[PDB]
This record gives C-alpha cells, structure tokens and sequence, in this order.
C-alpha cells in the first residue's frame, strides 16, 4: 500500500 | 487573496537523486494558513509526500479540513503525472498527511519515466480546504 497517513 | 478557500500549488525538489534529508516548500496560503509540500526518502526505495498545514504556529486551537490532491508531474506528458487524494483534519497534534510510499524511488528516478529531468523532480498539491476553527476569532 502506499502507505498513507502522518510524515512519522 | 490569502482567503481562498483552495489553491494549486507546485515545489521542485533539485538533486533529487541524492536527497537524503526531509525538503519543506515555502507555503502557499490557503484559508490564510500556509500549506506546505514536504518530500523525503522512505525504505531510496520510495518517495515520502506529505501536505502539511500551519506547523510553525504555537496554537493548539486551531483545526483546518481539508481535501487535496498530491501529484507528481510527469514533464514529458501530464496525463502520466502520478496523483492520490487525501482527506483529513489537520490541527497541532496530525499537521500533515499523504503518503511515506507515494510512488517507487526506482520509477522516479528512472529517466526514461518522465518524472525527472537535470535531477530535478516537481511535486503539485491542489488543496481543497474549509473554513478554520479556533485562528480567526
Ligand atoms: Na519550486
Ligand atoms: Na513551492
Ligand atoms: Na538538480
Ligand atoms: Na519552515
Ligand atoms: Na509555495
Ligand atoms: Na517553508
Ligand atoms: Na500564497
Ligand atoms: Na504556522
Ligand atoms: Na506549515
Ligand atoms: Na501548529
Ligand atoms: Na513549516
Ligand atoms: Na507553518
Ligand atoms: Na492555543
Ligand atoms: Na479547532
Ligand atoms: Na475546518
Ligand atoms: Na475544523
Ligand atoms: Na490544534
Ligand atoms: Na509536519
Ligand atoms: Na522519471
Ligand atoms: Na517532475
Ligand atoms: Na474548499
């Protein structure tokens, strides 16, 4: 997946 | 004006090839709060692309919704620039979303690709946002 969610 | 409630916006991020550090764009002022474009390797191995909103800001009282659409240009022809959407509730604690595997570091920087060109490599986010709560009183 393109792994989706905060910068850390 | 700084008031609009959307903008497109664009970074080109040089020497791309040898990024090693996390880039930050100027800001882009979107419902008066300044939008960023934030770029980092990820595992080299894949292209971390994040939108991020009023970080540099002390408050804890501020919340912005917004909606935004993350590409990557693709010099050569733009019907293959490279694009995902996100939704999200940016406030103090969550400043920034998108995606730490945007797109394969490999496919990139592959110049036969149309993405890179002298080195260099332009991100573009179309943000979409609401009216903020807890700033303009
Ligand atoms: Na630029
Ligand atoms: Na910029
Ligand atoms: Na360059
Ligand atoms: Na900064
Ligand atoms: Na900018
Ligand atoms: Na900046
Ligand atoms: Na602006
Ligand atoms: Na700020
Ligand atoms: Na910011
Ligand atoms: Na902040
Ligand atoms: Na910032
Ligand atoms: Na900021
Ligand atoms: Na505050
Ligand atoms: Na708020
Ligand atoms: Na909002
Ligand atoms: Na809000
Ligand atoms: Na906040
Ligand atoms: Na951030
Ligand atoms: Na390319
Ligand atoms: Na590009
Ligand atoms: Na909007």
């Amino acid at each position: 997946d393109p792994g989706e969610g905060p910068s850390t | 004006t700084s008031w609009r409630s959307e903008a497109t916006f664009q970074f080109t991020v040089e020497r791309f090839s040898r990024l090693s550090e996390s880039v930050l764009s100027p800001p882009c002022f979107v419902r008066n709060l300044p939008w960023k474009i934030m770029v980092m390797p990820r595992f080299q191995k894949s292209v971390g692309f994040f939108l991020q909103c009023n970080a540099e800001s002390d408050s804890t009282s501020w919340s912005c919704h917004a909606q935004a659409v993350l590409k990557i240009i693709n010099y050569r022809d733009d019907e293959k620039s490279f694009s995902r959407r996100i939704s999200h509730l940016f406030f103090h604690k969550e400043n920034d979303w998108g995606f730490s595997n945007f797109m394969a570091w490999s496919e990139v920087t592959d110049p036969e690709k149309g993405f890179i060109d002298d080195d260099k490599v332009t991100f573009e986010v179309f943000v979409q946002a609401d009216a903020p709560h807890g700033v303009a009183w």
